[PDB]
């Protein structure tokens, strides 16, 4: 809701058939992390971590990488979107 | 063969193109303009049209100088010609002096390859969504108006004469069309494909045919703001829609449902539904 | 058909389009493949770019760019704030001679990168946007011998690949180099705004008129005791706020980086300036800044690759020189293609000379000096966390008149600076910080 | 205010450095230390130490950070 008003501002070209931000085990999610650090340094609110799994929001994903990295078992298929996809930054 | 133009316009990117309340305008500043999405749908049919038939596509704007970049990026769907018709002379049209510049266009276009078999446009621009473009081509050239194109069946190019799915308010129809035609194609007709390296790098190194008033022939002040009709006096966008009010509540279990209907009576938009006409004439 | 190429640039920004263009001017069929609609659409930067690595690429770079809207707002102030509770320690340096000798130009990068493409695109370089590459074509021997695109019949052929790609180092651990994967503290969380301030306020606020920029860099407790440095840099119609804090700081925060930007924003000090020009808010951007440096880069060399830019993590994040950094690197790797090319060897005997240029130049200077840098940094958590909020008000008592008979704000400051932190902590500070700063 | 700056102004007239060559020495190194030339940031840390070690010696420098210091108390 907060962030998704700033993500607005944003110009995308979303590739919806072909999410690029694929998490590899949903299971390490679940137990094995304690803090999920892609949801709390995601700066596009990309991950929420229902009960139900992990939502995606790869919509909204600014390609920056955070993700990948911060997560520390490795479990995010992190890709850039495809050319002329993801986000278009307009005067970067 | 046949011959294919698509005419295509350059719109700005209208799903960035957003109201900001607090200056009351359009902030459309840095956002980009790409191909009109109804005519993505128009090149990557006549791109279908060129590996099954061996059409010679031709592509056409009427358009800024920075409509270029739109003409390159037909291109890249693997069509053979793009056809800039820019000038200011040809700034501030509407439809009618589009439509003029455009049927000259076209018929430039009929002295290099032939009698144009098909002219595909988009459903509706974005940026004023008229529409009557598509509509307007096919009485200038006196073709078969196959307009809001869904499907595309038989394209007989043996008998001049193809079955298009056109959707109306009633529901759909079969058409055969009568080859010359133009068509105006929907959203829902395909979906554009992922543009190969080689038309790719084709479309970037590719110069759009530039055509003047003068390449034309036409009259000059039959295609700008002197051959538009109509004249666009003030520019304004709407309001911030109206506040409601929770009807019912989390208490309601059902008791709600009814005050949905108590509440729906009240608007005027409950007579347009065509089903709710038992509940409002009774 | 193949389509063939002479070198292949991936990446179309600072680094990627400066590489093409002295391969383009000694003509080279060069090509570069950008992932994004135009080059400029992936880049963020908040702006301050160097003017003279790009007099050496373009010798006539000012005269080109004054007509079009690449550069943005001469930079002829360069301050640098401590942000406290309520004050502010504006240190600035105002220059007159760069307004006719420039130093740097505020930039948008979808501007300038998209101005600096028709440059590389006039000198005779094939930019080709809309192309993500996912890997190399190779020959039997084992070598990158082109570019496998995510296009259809996408496959490049080249005697080199230029794997100017930034940070996200994707594409250079499917080239060998980049043993592993960036961990995070190698880099830092980036997240900027471009603000519409309606070009007299950016005139007012910063204290310039027409054409002539001022760059604030922004300390303080915004960033919540972690060494985050803030920016608000002078656009021409706007301003770009931003903030970048590092990796491992804000993963032991879990703070969502871009709430650093709402403490910058909703400062006491930048809400004034900027008063209810704060939330018309044109862009929202994030990226990654590489801060490993020295000890995280990969082997920015191999058998018929290169590596330029942030992909070979050459940024000097503490004086914001990375397109300083990498419009050498490209010019660095191109005159090393121009060497392979007369030669016929692209092998590591001759593509060694890349990583020699890169060492006697002074990029790879920069990161030796601030090699240990982050990691002193990292262990005090006190420059950022108490330093600038005990400077505003020892500052403050300084010039706060009460009648107080100026031994007692001479003793009141030594009572400030003496209660949150020790004598014994802040003489050891200061040099502390100076094996950082070498 | 007027017993701790006493001996303020005849500590100020017999230097005549600290606006004489102090302003203009800041200014050249500050302007030194941001701009960006190719020079590789330890040719700026040593071209600012040759810089203020050649207007005034280190021991005039670091004499008088001091120097004033009685002047202020
Ligand atoms: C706010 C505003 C309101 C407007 N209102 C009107 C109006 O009420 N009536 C009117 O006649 N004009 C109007 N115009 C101008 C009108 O858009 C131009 O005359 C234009 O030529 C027609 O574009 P369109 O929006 O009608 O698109 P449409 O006619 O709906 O586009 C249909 C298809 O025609 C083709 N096409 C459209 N434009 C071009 C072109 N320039 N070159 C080549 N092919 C093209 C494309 O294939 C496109 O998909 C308005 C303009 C603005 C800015
Ligand atoms: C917020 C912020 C502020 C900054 N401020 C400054 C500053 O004031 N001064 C300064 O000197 N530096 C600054 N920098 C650093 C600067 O942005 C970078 O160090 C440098 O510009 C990166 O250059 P690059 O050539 O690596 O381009 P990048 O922008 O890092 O990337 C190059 C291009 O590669 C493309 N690409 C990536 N992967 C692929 C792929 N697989 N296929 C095809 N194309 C691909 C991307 O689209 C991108 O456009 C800042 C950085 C940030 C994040
Ligand atoms: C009479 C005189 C002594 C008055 C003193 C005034 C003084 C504050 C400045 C001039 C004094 C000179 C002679 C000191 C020599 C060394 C200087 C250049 C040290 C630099 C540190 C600060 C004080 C720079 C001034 C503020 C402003 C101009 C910075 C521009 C913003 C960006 C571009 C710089 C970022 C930056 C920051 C923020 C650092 O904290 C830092 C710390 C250590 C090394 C480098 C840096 C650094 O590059
Ligand atoms: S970080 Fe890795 S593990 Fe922790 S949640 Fe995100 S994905 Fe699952
Ligand atoms: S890339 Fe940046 S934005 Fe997209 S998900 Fe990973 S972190 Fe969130």
């Amino acid at each position: 809701m907060r962030i998704e008003d700033k993500l607005y501002l944003n110009r995308y070209r979303t590739d919806e058939e072909n999410p690029h931000l694929k998490i590899k085990d949903e299971s390490i999610c679940a137990e094995k992390c304690s803090d999920r650090p892609c949801v709390s340094c995601c700066p596009a609110d990309v991950y929420e971590w229902t009960e139900s799994g992990m939502e995606v929001k790869f919509e909204g994903c600014l390609e920056c990488g955070t993700c990948r990295i911060v997560c520390p078992f490795g479990n995010i298929e992190w890709n850039y979107p495809r050319g002329n996809y993801g986000v278009l930054y307009k005067f970067g | 063969h046949a011959n294919v133009v698509v005419c295509i316009k350059q719109v700005p990117d209208t799903t960035n193109v957003r109201i900001d309340r607090k200056t009351n305008n359009l902030v459309r500043e840095g956002v980009p303009s790409i191909i009109n999405p109804d005519d993505e749908r128009a090149l990557e049919l006549a791109s279908q049209l060129k590996e099954k038939f061996g059409a010679t596509v031709y592509v056409i704007t009427m358009g800024p100088p920075q409509a270029k970049e739109a003409l390159k990026d037909a291109i890249a769907f693997g069509l053979d010609e793009a056809v800039h018709l820019s000038d200011r002379t040809f700034a501030g049209a509407d439809t009618l002096a589009t439509t003029y510049t455009l049927y000259w266009g076209i018929k430039k276009i009929e002295e290099r390859i032939g009698k144009i078999d098909l002219i595909l446009t988009g459903k509706q621009a974005v940026d004023g969504d008229t529409g009557q473009v598509g509509p307007g081509l096919a009485t200038r050239f006196g073709y078969a108006l196959g307009a809001y194109v869904v499907r595309i069946e038989e394209i007989d190019p043996e008998k001049k004469e193809m079955v298009i799915v056109r959707r109306l308010d009633q529901g759909f129809e079969k058409i055969r069309l009568k080859l010359p035609a133009v068509l105006t194609i929907t959203d829902e007709l395909n979906k554009p494909r992922y543009a190969d390296l080689p038309n790719l790098i084709r479309a970037i190194r590719y110069e759009p045919i530039v055509w003047t008033h003068k390449d034309l022939g036409l009259d000059p002040k039959k295609c700008g703001f002197f051959g538009s009709p109509t004249r666009v006096v003030s520019t304004n966008i709407p309001p911030a829609r109206k506040g409601g009010d929770i009807i019912s509540k989390n208490e309601d279990p059902e008791v709600a449902a009814e005050k949905l209907i108590e509440a729906l009576k009240k608007f005027e938009a409950v007579r347009l539904v065509e089903a709710l006409k038992p509940v409002l004439e009774g | 058909m193949k389509i063939e190429f002479d070198v292949v640039v991936v990446g179309a920004g600072p680094s990627g389009l400066s590489c093409a263009y002295v391969l383009a001017k000694n003509g080279l069929k060069v090509a570069v493949v950008e992932k994004g609609e135009y080059p400029g659409s992936k880049n963020v930067m908040g702006g301050v770019l160097y003017v003279h690595p790009l007099k050496e690429i373009m010798p006539d770079f000012l005269e080109k760019a004054a007509n079009s809207k690449a550069l943005e707002r001469n930079v002829i102030e360069q301050n640098l704030w401590l942000l406290g509770n309520e004050g502010v320690i504006k240190i600035g340096h105002r220059n007159v001679e760069w307004k006719e000798n420039p130093n740097a130009f505020t930039v948008l990068r979808a501007n300038f990168d998209r101005w600096f493409a028709q440059e590389v695109e006039k000198a005779g370089a094939l930019i080709i946007p809309k192309t993500k590459v996912e890997d190399f074509l190779r020959n039997e021997k084992g070598e990158i011998a082109g570019v496998v695109t995510s296009r259809p019949k996408g496959e490049i052929h080249s005697k080199a690949v230029v794997i100017a790609e930034g940070v996200n180092p994707i594409l250079t651990m499917k080239a060998g180099l980049r043993k592993e994967d960036l961990k995070p503290h190698m880099v830092a969380v980036a997240v900027k705004e471009v603000i519409s301030v309606p070009e007299d306020v950016v005139n007012r606020v910063f204290g310039v008129e027409g054409n002539d920029g001022a760059t604030i860099e922004l300390l303080g407790s915004w960033s919540e005791g972690m060494f985050g440095m803030g920016f608000l840099y002078a656009n021409r119609s706007s301003v770009s706020l931003g903030c970048g804090v590092l990796l491992e700081d804000l993963r032991k925060k879990k703070i969502k980086p871009y709430q650093l930007l709402e403490n910058l924003k909703n400062h006491p000090v930048i809400s004034d300036m900027l008063g209810e020009y704060r939330n018309n808010t044109m862009e929202y951007l994030a990226h990654l800044i590489p801060e490993g440096g020295y000890y995280a880069m990969p082997k920015v060399y191999g058998d018929r690759v290169l590596v330029c830019g942030d992909a070979a993590m050459l940024v000097n994040s503490i004086h914001r020189e990375g397109s300083n950094h990498a419009i050498t690197s490209g010019r660095l790797a191109a005159e090393t293609l121009l060497e392979a090319f007369e030669k016929g060897d692209f092998s590591e005997k001759i593509l060694k000379n890349y990583y020699l240029r890169l060492k006697e130049s002074f990029i790879l200077k920069d990161l030796e000096k601030y090699k240990d840098l982050m990691p002193t940094m990292e262990k005090n958590h006190q420059f950022v966390e108490i330093y600038p909020d005990l400077a505003n008000d020892a500052l403050k008592r300084f010039l706060q008149v009460d009648g107080t008979p100026k031994w007692d704000v001479q003793k009141q400051i030594a009572d400030m600076v003496l209660s949150r932190r020790s004598l014994i902590g802040i003489s050891l500070d200061l040099l502390r910080f100076w094996r950082a700063v070498r």
